[PDB]
RNA sequence: CUCGA
């Protein structure tokens, strides 16, 4: 899942690299 | 001097124009464009400009 | 030897350049005759010495430039350079 | 024609609409007629149609680079709020449809409408006034559509089969209408090779001679052809009586046909023929299956093997730099030539792997749009990218845009991409500045005389002689020989003259001198035209736009200035070299020249370079002093060997270039004369534009040089 | 224009201004990309006009220290081992180390897979280097790009030129009536919409007590109530419609920091700059000729690309030399029919639809008797209308405007409202137009692929798929391989896979193309949303594999092939198109470049008082400028009379223009041009 | 190879979708027949739609009603989904009064004699305790798609809110043909027309209207000069 | 629905067997709907007669050259395919063509059995060499449209008989285009232009009238379903 | 000042 922090819609990411620091 | 003052170095041309007291014969494309005359080119030359058109004597009844 | 000229291409620009010496001379020929036709339509109801009317048969609501350009194509006018 | 919105025409023709609203008694007075147009009463839309009838309008798209940037059209009331432009005039305006705007101007006076109807009409300006080649021609979708149906496909369905066994010949149709019915049911393909009996197309002049010959082919006479159904449909578009062409319609083929149509067939035929090509091209481009998908982006098969071989050579040059055997300034140049050779091997690996059915190849190979270098960057590799310095980075972008660049690969790519956009604004500023300088210097150059009668002219290299024999066509024929007029009868080895003096050099009239053995002609030039102010028409030659002799009164100076200033947007020599020439500067090259013909006395050293020349007749030795950083030009020595590096003992002529570079045009005048320095400036400017893919006729460059040498200085009063 | 344009403008970094540099004093070196801009200023987002390089956008993760330099975060590598410890480094601090690229192959423990890795060094040097030399590494792949640049999916497949235009045109999107989130996304749309500040986020957790189109009330856990008011149909700075709409319903438990309502260009909290349109890549009868666009009339019938626009009109009643301007319904020589839409005060009423030329505010100004034309004084005598010493100066609708009057605001000095000295009344009228997509309106995508609407065919004319569903937009193929923006092709493929869904063959293990994909991606439902992060995201090997397993329609038939193409039918003839065509879904944005604004024409009108030449600009009802280059074109043609006509009677001939207008309404011929008044001014200035 | 008169037989899939097979047809003829029917179905099938509406508390589209969750614009967009048929062929008025709380649906509308609502479960608005919705709906009968009629062109006064009217009752039309290309004396095409409607009319009624449309239209070539 | 009136049909006669028809004005966008349908109805659904197979005496296993005539085999087949013919009998009808001696063969030198009619007796067929003789048998059948020669393989007997392409349709070439015409204020209304070139079996008038009758019957199959309302 | 070609 992508951006599971505010309660947003579940957009599925083609992510192979983890995000160490959030925007 | 009118075609030159509108190109480059406006003050440098106007100074030497008033010193030499040059008179400009308004016979050029750039000059006639400024003053509003027909440009002496294309349909503006005296060959095509001053032309009279008259119908041939063969005419219809009415 | 060509398709029928449609719209503003009639009369054909090729045949019009035959009765004239150059492109620029045809402009003055057609314009000054178009002014003659226009002065006839505006001085037909008043005044004598009205300019010579349209030489060819005009179409309904035809512009005087098109009428003058057709009679130039029909060899009904002269010139003076 | 052009389509302009109804709301635009109402306000543009507002006083004319008010006039007709009061004539037809839709309005009582002209005052209420104005309120009717302002309120847009429904009667005005029926009246406005009567007003704009055959009343031309002017369309303009800035920047107005050349005179075709403004063209006249017949207005057609269209709904909506956008201006509808013809697809063929898109090349003249340089107008794409990504948000562009155009201006409309309404000529009022009778003379102004006549100038738009005759001089400025889009259909009367098909050729480029700068080069004479057409502009309103199939250019993008249209050329691909015509390239489709005029393709010969072997295994295509409905093809011709020779008679074998019990069945006779398969694939021979009695009428093109039968071939159409065959393709309708689904038996024949429009691109299959068949034999068709034709009855309304003139056969090729090759085969028309053997069938008839004594008399021209007649509309109604029959003959067989081995074409495709589409090639027949293509030949129907061009006018009747035109020789059948069984070629594959590339853009070069179409441009050659239209150029021959403009030379032979009249104007209105060319305009209506290209309208047919437009409609037919769009129809078959729609049904040509041209599409871009990720599957159509084929990647090189040996992509890994090629890059690993050059990563090997790069690792060896990097190891040759670790031991200090290569200078740091030389390592970059060594790796540059390795990756330049690598991108050539990847590009060649794409040309052969890509089939000709693939739409990405069909687009580039048909002359539609795009390079193959774009397809290589698309599927193979981007290659060496440039940093804001200028030199290529020692590490290339190995990934393709189909594969996906890395973060650092993208970052280094933006360096050259941004500065590429950045300098384009400055280069266009200096271009338009040079353009308006060329306008003012030649604004008053008009054709005022028919013929100045001077037999003076200049020799043009029609063709270059080959050592074994026969002849080789000179590359400068298009820009220096065509559209010229003669000032001296061309004489071959026989006493007969092939072309008279004062004859416009057409396309066959050049082959007449080519097949006659003569390789040099003396032509009338605007340089030698001895007229008080303007130039005579006979020395000018053929008006490239009109395709005939220039009319008296045409401002050829402004046309010449626009013709040179329009392509100035794309340069590198380069643009500063063009400014070095037109401004008569002491150039950067500062190449020396031979002031007197004689014997070369090369006294070269290493501290400096000094060269003397013993005059071939009288005189005394003339000593020069030059820096050793230059190199001598390989001068065509009297030995007939052009690669004779100037050593002592060579026989150089007067005004001969010594070392490479750019000889000072100021000094060329005070050596060979005004006639020769004008020729030097003409083909030196032409070299800069030729070395970029721009074909400007020498006529226009000569109009400028004539204005540079009109003045002389006073030595003694 | 949209929330993204506002967020980008707040994060802009400008070199121009006091203390910086003059535009004339800036060479090609200040504007180009610098190697220290990595992760600090975006190398893509910048205008392409005269302000290129001088105006940049701050990178996503970048920040500013109290000194003034821009810091960017990095992952501290201890001994060739990636650590989750993150430290911000300045520009010169970054040069004192070497950093590894974000997409480096890393062990699950943290050790680099290759000894030599692509590493950036001081002075913009990229080279391989031992794993024991890497000091830091990048946080995210998108660390170098701006927020708008990080919103372009498959950005790694687009050249920097079209990528610049894609980010610059995303800020030009128009807020539509309804908004759709894109099927193909990047993940940035969520945080970009929330941080923009045009949505409504819940400050504290709680439940929804009362929800209306006017306001939302939240009952907190402690017991307090916070009510958020919705901004409804408010005009933005650029005439776009800023309209917020509630998302939650009555009695919905909502956490803190969650979007309870979203505004313009937002769908469920994500930036919705456009719509998902069914696209076919094929030439179509020349109507999409070099960058032209063909649209389905469905987008007009269903308000897909319909947007709301609001214009502000204003007029004031002042004190004049002969009295005071008064706003009144009584206007001289005007029928009761034009004044029918006005109230008793002379103001247009709310809800009345007004075309151009309609009266909005009826204001009359007293004119002196000594200021009358001889014909006007005779015309006043021959109509017997005395006591009409006032003239009409009412506020009328400008040319090209039409819509419903939605709001009125009146300010009066009589009613304690402080107006500037000399004013007695001020009225502001808000007019809203509902603009459907029209011929010539400028559409564009996210990859710099722009174009105007060339033709809107009927829904039956459009090439339709096998099941009769017609495509929405027909994009030309020729304008694809030139621009080097393959991202639009890859978006079209992934766009269809999101529209249809997919199911990977689970039997006999996971296939060899989907081994890198997360398990959440192996099965998808129709109309699923996905993220393609910049410099990460979907690879072509996985995209090719998804096209092979696209979900069937309701009838069970697979419309598109594994190549991504599908068989279309010509809606004008009926015969199917001879070859398969790439068909999918692409996110198209409506840019703020509409023909409704950009159309203009003028017969006559106002003239500049000094030069006596026509005014400039559409707002001033001015004429086009026949510039210097255009005069060269006239002379090159030899069109002398057209040139004389343009520079005299059609411009600044004071007496020529009036006699021409009379000659046209009389049907006479065009008179002879006189002397330009501008040339008279030149002589009087040389004197 | 001689003529056999073609036959048309209907097959039903759901209550608003039917397939129609027409055979035998000449080779290459099935695609053009299926198109000419699809073209006429998607455009010129008569139907009824709502011309304008009138909410009491509002005077234009760009406002809100107290207590309702949707603005007037969003309510109008939800009303664009309404499917309705009218027997009057003249302007006729529907009414809707509902007091919150609760959801207003298309079934909450009271249609006059002649017209009827075909999806009483469509969401229209959400009302709370303070919400009250009172709407008038003018329903005319036309064909195709007509934009909202202007208030300057119509005699409608300020309170009336015109809406775009989508009069077409057909939803989705397609076709496929099966060509018999076996090389022999007999070749023929079989056309399979697929028609889906929006419960306003049944699929065969729509095809019948397109049938009378094209019978009338192609009858112009039969008259001599 | 609503009334859509004033659609008219006018005819311009280019040649005696080729005319242009204009249907004007039609509603948008009915010009394209009935455009390709009228063309395919003309080209594929008009009953006509044409040659199905021929058999040349002296030609058995060669099919390369016919002795005694200048034309080879395929050239004979071509100008035989363009032979215009009409028949009142639906079943196939065999005709014979024979002429000896030096001279020229024509389609008038053929002997037509009762019921069939050769409409171009002056059509050249073959040039007869000195002391030349030509015997050939023709097979005429009724049909519609265009059928390839391969499907007529069964019509020929195993004795030097060759099948030919059968141009059953009386019309030869039909093209159509759609322009725009404004009836009142809107310019969206279409104008359909039909260009039909036909054989001398029937005039373009009757060919269009035949296509109209068959099309009204075709869509009459759908009209009979309910007989609902629709504006005329 | 900011943007469009
Ligand atoms: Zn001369």
């Amino acid at each position: 899942s992508n951006n599971s922090v505010p309660g947003a819609p579940n957009r599925v990411s083609f992510a192979k690299l983890r995000e160490p620091l959030e925007v | 001097w009118l075609s030159a003052a509108s190109f480059q170095e406006t003050t440098r041309v106007l100074t030497d124009a008033a010193i030499n007291c040059r008179s400009d014969k308004l016979n050029g494309l750039k000059e006639n464009v400024i003053i509003g005359k027909l440009i002496p080119a294309g349909t503006g030359i005296n060959r095509y400009r001053n032309i009279a058109v008259q119908p041939t004597e063969e005419a219809r009844a009415a | 030897g060509y398709d029928t000229p449609l719209g503003i291409t009639n009369p054909p620009i090729d045949e019009l350049l035959d009765r004239v010496s150059s492109k620029y001379a045809l402009v003055i020929y057609a314009a000054k005759r178009a002014r003659q036709i226009n002065d006839y339509y505006n001085q037909l109801g008043e005044g004598i010495l009205e300019y010579v009317g349209p030489l060819v048969e005009p179409g309904l609501q035809e512009k005087p430039l098109s009428i003058a350009l057709r009679e130039i194509h029909a060899d009904l006018l002269e010139h003076t350079e | 024609q052009c389509g302009l919105p109804k709301l635009m025409a109402l306000e543009l023709f507002k006083p004319f609409v008010m006039k007709r609203l009061v004539d037809l008694n839709h309005a009582q007075n002209i005052k209420s007629a104005k309120r009717m147009v302002e309120r847009q009463r429904p009667q005005v839309w029926d009246v406005l149609e009567e007003v704009i009838a055959e009343h031309p309008v002017l369309l303009n798209r800035a920047p107005t680079l050349h005179r075709l940037g403004i063209q006249a059209f017949e207005p057609m009331l269209v709904e909506g709020k956008a201006i509808q432009l013809h697809p063929l005039v898109c090349e003249a305006f340089n107008a794409d449809f990504d948000g562009d705007q155009m201006a409309v101007h309404l000529p009022l006076s009778a003379e102004a409408q006549a100038e738009a109807r005759i001089l400025m009409l889009s259909s009367n300006n098909i050729l480029s006034p700068a080069s004479g080649r057409p502009l309103a021609m199939p250019r993008l979708d249209m050329v691909t559509g015509l390239y489709y149906l005029t393709t010969e496909v072997p295994g295509d369905t409905g093809e011709y089969q020779p008679a074998s066994g019990d069945h006779p010949e398969t694939g021979v149709y009695s009428s093109p209408a039968e071939a159409i019915m065959a393709a309708d049911r689904g038996v024949l393909s429009v691109r299959a090779k068949i034999k068709v009996r034709l009855t309304q197309l003139r056969p090729p002049v090759e085969i028309e001679a053997e069938l008839f010959g004594h008399s021209g082919w007649q509309p109604g006479d029959a003959w067989m052809a081995e074409t495709t159904l589409g090639r027949v449909m293509f030949n129907e578009l061009l006018p009747l009586g035109y020789p059948f062409v069984n070629k594959q319609m590339h853009k070069k083929v179409q441009a050659a046909i239209i150029n021959d149509l403009a030379e032979r067939y009249p104007m209105i035929v060319v305009a209506q023929t290209v309208d047919k090509l437009k409609d037919a091209g769009f129809y078959w481009a729609t049904r040509s299956g041209v599409t871009v998908s990720m599957a159509d982006v084929l990647v090189p098969p040996r992509k890994k093997e090629i890059l690993d071989h050059y990563e090997e050579r790069a690792d060896k040059v990097e190891k040759q730099f670790q031991r200090g055997a290569l200078n740091h300034d030389e390592r970059n140049e060594a790796l540059v030539e390795i990756w330049k050779e690598a991108t050539d091997e990847v590009g060649q690996a794409l040309r052969e792997h890509y089939p000709d059915d693939n739409p990405i190849i069909t687009i580039v190979d048909s002359g539609a749009t795009g390079n193959f270098t774009q397809t290589r960057t698309l599927a193979g590799m981007k290659g060496l990218v440039t940093n804001p310095k200028g030199e290529f980075i020692p590490r290339p972008v190995k990934s393709s845009f189909r594969e996906g660049l890395t973060v650092l690969e993208y970052f280094i790519n933006t360096h050259g991409a941004r500065k590429g956009l950045a300098d384009t604004a400055l280069r266009t500023a200096d271009s338009g500045y040079l353009t308006r300088r060329l306008v003012d210097v030649s604004q008053d150059v008009i054709v005022r005389e028919h013929d100045c009668q001077t037999e003076r002219g200049i020799v043009v290299e029609l063709a270059e002689r080959a050592p074994d024999g026969t002849l080789i066509r000179d590359p400068y024929i298009e820009t220096s020989a065509y559209a010229r007029t003669l000032g001296t009868d061309a004489v071959d080895e026989a006493g007969n003259v092939i072309v008279e003096r004062g004859q416009d050099l057409g396309d066959p009239e050049i082959d007449a001198l080519l097949a006659a053995g003569i390789t040099q002609v003396k032509v009338r030039s605007v340089l030698t035209c001895a007229t008080s102010t303007g130039v005579c028409a006979t020395c000018y030659g053929r008006s490239m736009a009109t395709g005939k002799l220039v009319d008296i009164g045409e401002a050829v100076g402004i046309v010449a200035a626009q013709s040179i200033g329009e392509p100035g947007t794309q340069l590198t020599g380069g643009l500063p070299r063009v400014q070095e020439l037109f401004e008569a500067r002491v150039p950067r090259g500062k190449a020396p020249i031979a002031d007197v013909t004689g014997r070369v006395r090369l006294e070269d050293g290493e501290r400096f370079y000094k060269i003397t020349i013993v005059p071939d007749d009288g005189g005394e030795e003339v000593v020069y002093d030059k820096i050793s950083k230059r190199q001598r030009l390989r001068v065509f020595k009297h030995e007939d060997g052009s690669e004779r590096v100037l050593s002592d003992g060579d026989h150089v002529e007067v005004g001969q270039q010594l070392m490479e570079g750019s000889a000072d045009p100021h000094e060329v005048l005070r050596v060979q004369g005004p006639r020769e320095v004008q020729i030097h400036l003409v083909r030196e400017v032409q070299e800069v534009y030729r070395a970029q893919g721009v074909s400007i006729h020498d006529k226009h460059i000569e109009v400028i040089v004539r204005q540079m040498l009109r003045r002389v200085t006073i030595i003694d009063s | 224009n949209n929330p993204l344009s506002g967020l980008t403008h707040k994060r802009r970094l400008s070199a121009l201004g006091p203390g910086g540099l003059s535009r004339e004093r800036a060479g090609l070196e200040v504007r180009d990309v610098h190697p220290s801009h990595y992760g600090r200023m975006c190398p893509i987002e910048t205008p392409e006009g005269p302000n290129i390089g001088l105006i940049g956008s701050l990178s996503v993760y970048a920040r500013v220290n109290p000194f003034g330099f821009i810091e960017t975060p990095y992952r501290k590598v201890v001994d060739g081992v990636v650590s989750d410890e993150i430290v911000y480094l300045t520009a010169d601090e970054e040069d004192r180390h070497v950093v590894a690229q974000a997409n480096s192959p890393i062990d699950a423990d943290g050790r680099f897979v290759e000894p030599r890795v692509l590493v950036r060094r001081k002075a913009g040097e990229v080279e391989y280097v031992p794993s024991s030399e890497v000091d830091y590494m990048d946080v995210s792949p998108r660390q170098m790009v701006s927020v708008a640049t990080a919103m372009i999916p498959f950005l790694e497949h687009d050249d920097a030129n079209r990528a610049l235009m894609g980010a610059n045109m995303q800020r030009q999107a128009v807020p539509l009536v309804r908004s759709e989130a894109p099927l193909v996304g990047t993940g940035m749309e969520l945080r970009a919409a929330i941080d923009a500040g045009d949505v409504v986020v819940a400050e504290e957790s709680g439940v929804i007590e009362e929800v209306s189109a006017d306001y939302i009330t939240v009952m907190h856990d402690n017991g307090t109530r916070r009510t958020y008011r919705m901004r409804k149909f408010a005009r933005s700075n650029h005439g776009t419609c800023a309209n917020q709409c509630p998302i939650v319903d009555a009695g919905d438990r909502v956490e803190a920091g969650q979007v309870i309502a979203d505004g313009p260009c937002t769908d469920d909290g994500e930036m919705a700059l456009g719509k998902n349109l069914l696209v076919a890549i094929m030439p179509w009868e020349g109507h999409n000729y070099e960058d032209a666009i063909i649209l389905s009339n469905r987008l007009v019938e269903e308000d897909v690309l319909t947007s709301i626009h609001i214009e502000e009109h204003e007029i004031d009643a002042r004190d004049t030399k002969l009295g005071a301007e008064e706003i009144t319904r009584d206007i001289p020589n005007i029928s009761d029919e034009v004044l029918a839409d006005l109230d008793e005060r002379g103001i247009v009423r709310i809800g009345a639809e007004v075309r151009d030329g309609d009266i909005l505010v009826g204001k009359v100004t007293p004119k002196g008797e000594t200021e009358l034309t001889p014909e006007e004084r005779l015309l006043r005598a021959i109509f017997g209308e005395k006591a009409r010493e006032v003239r009409d100066t009412s506020l009328k609708v400008p040319h090209g405007e039409s819509g419903k009057v939605i709001g009125i605001r009146v300010f009066s000095r009589e009613d304690e409202d402080e107006l500037p000295a000399g004013v007695n009344e001020l009225v502001r009228v808000y007019v809203a137009q509902k603009r459907k997509i029209s011929d010539g309106d400028k559409l564009a995508g996210r990859h710099g692929n722009k174009g105007v609407i060339g033709k809107i065919l009927p829904v039956e004319d459009m090439p339709f798929l096998a099941d009769g569903t017609p495509v929405d937009i027909i994009l030309n193929t020729h304008g694809v391989p030139r621009r080097m923006n393959i991202g639009q092709i890859l978006e079209t493929h992934l766009g269809w896979c999101a529209h249809s869904g997919w199911k990977v063959d689970a039997a006999k293990g996971v296939p060899d193309w989907a081994a890198r994909l997360p398990d959440e991606l192996l099965e998808a439902q129709p109309n699923a949303i996905v993220s393609t992060p910049v410099f990460d995201g979907a690879q072509e090997a996985e995209l090719q594999g998804l096209l092979s397993c696209t979900l069937p329609n309701r009838d069970g038939d697979v419309l598109v092939d594994a190549d991504g193409k599908a068989m279309l039918f010509d809606g004008r003839s009926g015969e199917p198109f001879p070859y398969p065509v790439t068909v999918g879904y692409m996110y198209i944005m409506k840019l703020h470049h509409l023909v409704d604004d950009k159309i203009h024409a003028r017969s006559t009108g106002p003239y500049s008082m000094i030069t006596q030449q026509p005014l400039g600009g559409k707002a001033q009802f001015g004429g086009q400028r026949f510039g210097e280059m255009e005069c060269w074109a006239m002379q090159a043609y030899g069109a002398a009379y057209t040139l004389q006509e343009l520079l005299t009677i059609k411009s600044d001939d004071t007496v020529g223009r009036v006699k021409v207008y009379e000659a046209i309404v009389k049907g006479e011929n065009i008179p002879e041009p006189g002397i330009p008044e501008s040339f008279k001014v030149l002589l009087k200035e040389l004197q | 190879l001689i003529s056999q008169r073609p036959t048309l037989s209907e097959d039903v899939l759901t209550d608003n979708r039917s397939q129609f097979v027409i055979e035998p047809l000449e080779p290459g003829f099935g695609y053009t027949l299926g198109n000419s029917l699809r073209r006429t179905l998607l455009s010129s099938i008569p139907g009824a739609a709502v011309t304008s509406i009138r909410i009491d508390g509002v005077l234009h589209e760009f406002t809100t009603v107290p207590g309702v969750k949707e603005d007037v614009t969003e309510i109008i967009l939800n009303l664009k989904s309404l499917v309705v048929s009218s027997e009057e062929d003249e302007p006729v008025t529907m009414y809707l009064r509902k007091q919150g709380p609760g959801e207003v649906t298309a079934g909450d509308i009271v249609p006059p004699a002649g017209v009827t609502v075909h999806n009483p479960g469509m969401h229209i608005a959400t009302l709370n305790d303070k919400g009250k919705l009172e709407v008038e709906l003018v329903v005319e009968r036309g064909r195709g798609y007509v934009p909202a009629v202007q208030n300057r062109a119509s005699g409608a006064e300020i309170g009336r809110i015109p809406v775009d009217s989508i009069y077409s009752p057909v939803l989705k039309v397609t076709y496929k043909v099966d060509a018999t290309r076996v090389e022999q004396r007999t070749d023929f095409d079989k056309l399979i027309l697929d028609v889906e409607t929006k419960n306003s009319i049944s699929p065969r009624d729509a095809l019948a209207s397109a049938g009378k449309t094209l019978v009338e239209l192609f009858g112009l070539a039969r008259e001599l000069n």
